[PDB]
């Protein structure tokens, strides 16, 4: 999330065992890091 | 040539020079606020 001029970053890693698709388990994702970067945001992208 | 002169001159920093001439070295600090928040701040005293 970019609010206020500072993007917010939560995550979760999780163990799981499937081929494919999300898991149906509800977690909660914490909080991260949060950067005081300032910048417009309205697209990005993926690094591979 | 005559009228048209190389633009920089070099100082001549003797250490026999009066102090009008001996080498001053400077750093001028200049701040500045943008609607980015801001991230260079003055230390907080805390009490015990």
């Amino acid at each position: 999330k970019n609010i206020d001029g500072y993007f917010k970053i939560y995550s979760k890693h999780t163990p799981i065992n499937l081929v494919r698709d999300l898991p149906q388990g509800f977690s909660a994702l914490e909080p991260l890091v949060d950067l005081p970067i300032g910048i417009n945001i309205t697209r990005f992208q993926t690094l591979l | 040539g005559f009228n048209c002169y190389f633009p920089l001159q070099s100082y001549g920093f003797q250490p026999t020079n009066g102090v009008g001439y001996q080498p001053y070295r400077v750093v001028v600090l200049s701040f500045e606020l943008l609607h980015a928040p801001a991230t260079v701040c003055g230390p907080k005293k805390s009490t015990n």
